[PDB]
């Protein structure tokens, strides 16, 4: 049974000998008895003498060379459909929650190709959030990719938890939800928030997070992304979060070194835009059914132009980018709206009053970091008294973006404000041209609709 | 209260120049910084390509 | 129009290879005397791609990785 | 007879295996039937035995391993001499226009030892353009280098093209035009410009064009220079014309690459330095004649600080600074008068008369450009009453250092005009001197001499 020998251990890749007429295809899985647990290996490369590199999913201590490894003739293979709805599941599509056995009918492999053009479907319907700033700046349509920027420490994850709130909460279809390389400790808190709220029969998990070793982290977005498929196919409409995007390319740059292949511009794999655009391409609605997703990218040492943040902005839809300066401020959300975009902040599709009202925001905000360099050499005074207007209704806008969360109500003790598209075009259509020029900054700081800031105005 | 105004003029521009002063003095700091980071990046980076390139 | 597609998932070779496809494409229009208009959306991208075949192929890398050839590629 | 196999092709690197009795030198030329077409190789490395590792000059497809190598045993030759004149060929010597062969007498290898520095005549005899501010802002001698550094689209291309035509039907001398990197654009337009232009009799053009192997654009150089020290060695003063320095180091840079020697500081090839010396020491006067030489050097994203300009700075003795602000103003050529130099502006050489008018103007032009701030702040009814007149008298010096080409005229529909230095120091010390208070501005703008300007204030 058992048919191949492993010859090398180079941390998380093994090499393993098989005779040159059973060598194994370059996906398929292998197993070993690792002391006394079971260890699998995935196939990346055939090298000549019947030689095979393969990444373990799985802890790499303990294998000594000379170890029997047997040859699973099939790629990984996972549960997928209603079986595996609130439960949790390991990489390899194990049980991970203390509960029984999944009770899956179907396994699906985890590598699959992409849908055909001809079977793609483009959608307008505009998809409201509860978020200012999201739906005025960046606004997203059913079944479009959002994607979050931001380095460490600036609300990514705090934005996911209130978009699955206020979307998915009232939302139909199912949910998947991926943690790729994320904190235990948060997906934890995500699965008892759910199974205290009862929501927990329509969200799937998958759990790959960061103590685990680079194989589980490299392939948990694609067994997620697999059991999202399933759901697309059957003719649904589905919500996908994938918690960290950025963990599977690091996991892959891991790992590339020790696979021997020439580093490229910052020590990334070769193929990082291709092992990106693999993932990214299948995530999409097709004419049988829609994935709404988002996607956290975390942005390593907050540089924009590293180059997995800048190969990841192509595939998304709406880009929504934090910064730490408005963080440090403590205007939370902390969206830049000079670098949040939208494919659907167009006049035909969101309207001219919300187009307008947005290209208006974005030109006296631009205007007004124009300003800042001035104002800081020789100070405030010198602007001319039309510069000082736009100084302060930008500074007034820039606090009206500031919102409070219903999950962040631990964070600070304000209640959480759910706000309209009418009423943040209306307010930030009234502080625009001036209507509300008589009232102090910090009248607008976490506050609701514009009616919240002239109630706050009069307690100071 | 003309030539009063022009000494008083004369003053507050005194003082805005001292001010606008001790302001660069400051943003020459937070540039420096800046410029030595992005220096010792551009011979790591450097420094890394040719010696990663000679197989 | 014609449109020529080779999207992020496709081989590198696909990627590297597309425009010089539409340029065979547009040629046929200019040597019979009409005239054409050829977009090539991210010469860049066909750029990392040539670059991953480079690597892969142990080819001398150049600057930023590229290869010594990519001028003489564009 | 031949006696080479081919062993490897890498791109446009070829390998070939010799008996190790025969083995070809470097710089050989070797030549193997790539199908039908014929296809040279230059040696480039005798690596290890018997194998031998070059560049195809022409391009490397359809090449297989074994195929047969026949070794010529000198390096590139190329024809020479009168034959050549209104010939177009390519950097082996072969037609390109299709006028049918060369017709050749002689052939010279492009490779040869500069001369020593007792062979060098020491000259100081300026050259005579048609062009005011060249002529006046940096006068060079024969033997002497000019480097036209600028920009994009400011002129370079043009520039030298009136200089090919100046030094063509105004001094009957002879000019060899080595378009290494050339744009096959701008290699036409030239060839259509000399041909309507009459010149074309007086001119030798080789190309190497940008769609060429790497090599194949570095050798050209030396082609165009193998000519010119033909040419001189008949005792002709030659005009080398090389059109673009910048390309020649790219083409350097990627040969080095392919070789896969060791980059250098900005990714440059290590030889760069000394191979900007083998090109720009050949370039010298004699005892027996002359060639003088001017050069365009592209400055990539305007500093004049990485390796290329740095290092081509040490070989020139005028330097031209071409600007697209000026330009844009529409003053054309686009010389900036104040940072343009040469090493031969200096009472001794070129006669008190013409450096007292060459300083005069940088001063009064280095006067306007302290006033200009306190014209725009204060206006100009403020000026002093001697301040209102250098105002106006720099306003039509740099009105009348523009000139209308003869190779322009198909931009602009002028005729063109050429002016000798005396009438060019004869007008700007009457201009700086008040002799022409009572012309307007406009009367200066595209003129040629001073009496043009009389002329046309007395129609304007
Ligand atoms: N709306 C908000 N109100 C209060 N604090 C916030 C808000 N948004 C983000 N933060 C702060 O951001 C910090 C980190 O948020 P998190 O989502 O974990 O960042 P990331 O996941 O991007 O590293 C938290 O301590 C939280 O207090
Ligand atoms: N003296 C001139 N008169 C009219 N147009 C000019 C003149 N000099 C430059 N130009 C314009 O500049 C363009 C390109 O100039 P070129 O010499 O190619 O610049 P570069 O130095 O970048 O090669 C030409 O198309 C021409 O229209
Ligand atoms: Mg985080
Ligand atoms: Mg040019």
């Amino acid at each position: 049974m058992a048919t191949g020998k492993i010859v090398q251990v180079i941390g998380a890749v093994v090499d393993v000998e098989f005779p040159q007429d059973a060598v194994p295809r370059v996906y398929d899985a292998l197993e070993v008895q690792n002391g006394n647990e079971r260890l699998v290996l995935e196939v990346q490369q055939q090298l000549g003498g019947g030689i095979v590199r393969t990444i373990a999913m799985g802890s790499s201590d303990g294998l000594r060379r000379g170890l029997d490894v047997k040859d699973l003739e099939h790629p990984i293979e996972v549960p997928v459909g209603k079986a595996t709805l609130g439960r949790i599941m390991n990489v390899l599509g194990e049980p991970v929650d203390m509960k029984g056995e999944i009770g899956e009918e179907e396994r699906w492999a985890i590598h699959r190709a992409a849908p055909s053009y001809e079977e793609l479907s483009n959608s307008q319907e505009l998809l409201e959030t509860g978020i200012k700033v999201i739906d005025l700046m960046a606004p997203f349509a059913k079944g479009g990719k959002v994607g979050l920027f931001g380095g460490a420490g600036v609300g990514k994850t705090v934005n996911m938890m209130e978009l699955i709130r206020n979307i998915a909460i009232e939302h139909s279809g199912y949910s998947v939800f991926a943690g790729v390389g994320e904190r235990t400790r948060e997906g934890n808190d995500f699965y008892h928030e759910m199974t205290d709220s009862n929501v927990i029969d329509k969200v799937s998990l998958v759990y790959g997070q960061m103590n685990e070793p680079p194989g589980n982290r490299l392939r948990v977005a694609l067994t997620g992304l697999t059991m999202a498929e399933k759901f697309r196919d059957e003719g649904r409409d589905v919500l996908l979060f994938v918690d960290n995007i950025y963990r599977y390319t690091l996991a892959g740059t891991e790992v590339s070194a020790l696979l021997g292949r020439m580093p490229s511009a910052v020590g990334y794999q070769p193929t990082l835009a291709e092992e990106m655009g693999v993932l990214q391409e299948r995530i999409t609605s097709t004419k049988t059914g829609s994935i709404t997703s988002v996607q956290a990218v975390y942005v390593p040492a907050d540089d924009l132009t590293d180059p997995s943040p800048a190969t990841t902005f192509a595939h998304l839809d709406a880009t929504v980018v934090l910064s730490r300066q408005i963080a440090s401020l403590g205007i939370y959300p902390a969206v830049d709206p000079l670098d949040s975009t939208s494919r659907q902040l167009d006049p035909l599709v969101v309207g001219q009053e919300h187009y307008d009202t947005a290209r208006g925001v974005q030109s006296i905000l631009q205007r007004y970091q124009e300003l800042k360099d001035i104002i800081a050499i020789l100070g405030m005074d010198e602007l001319s008294e039309e510069d000082k207007l736009v100084v302060a209704r930008a500074r007034k806008i820039q606090r009206f973006l500031s919102q409070p969360f219903f999950v962040a109500e631990v964070f600070t003790g304000s209640p959480g404000k759910y706000v309209s598209l009418k009423d943040t075009i209306r307010g930030f259509k009234g502080i625009m041209e001036g209507e509300y020029d008589h009232l102090p900054e910090q009248a607008f700081y976490m506050v609701g609709s514009i009616e919240e800031a002239v109630e706050k105005a009069k307690k100071l | 209260g003309v030539v009063e105004n022009l000494a008083s003029e004369q003053a507050a521009r005194m003082v805005a120049m001292k001010a606008a002063t001790d302001n660069g003095g400051s943003l020459i700091k937070e540039l420096q910084l800046v410029y030595n980071k992005a220096r010792q990046a551009s011979i790591t980076q450097e420094l890394t390509e040719i010696v990663s390139g000679a197989a | 129009t014609i449109v020529v597609v080779a999207t992020a998932s496709e081989s590198a070779a696909l990627q590297y290879l597309a425009p010089y496809a539409g340029a065979a494409m547009g040629e046929y229009f200019r040597d019979r005397g009409e005239d054409a208009l050829i977009i090539y959306d991210d010469l860049s991208k066909q750029a990392v791609a040539y670059r991953q075949i480079s690597l892969l192929l142990r080819r001398p890398p150049g600057r930023e990785a590229f290869p010594g050839d990519v001028f003489y590629l564009h």
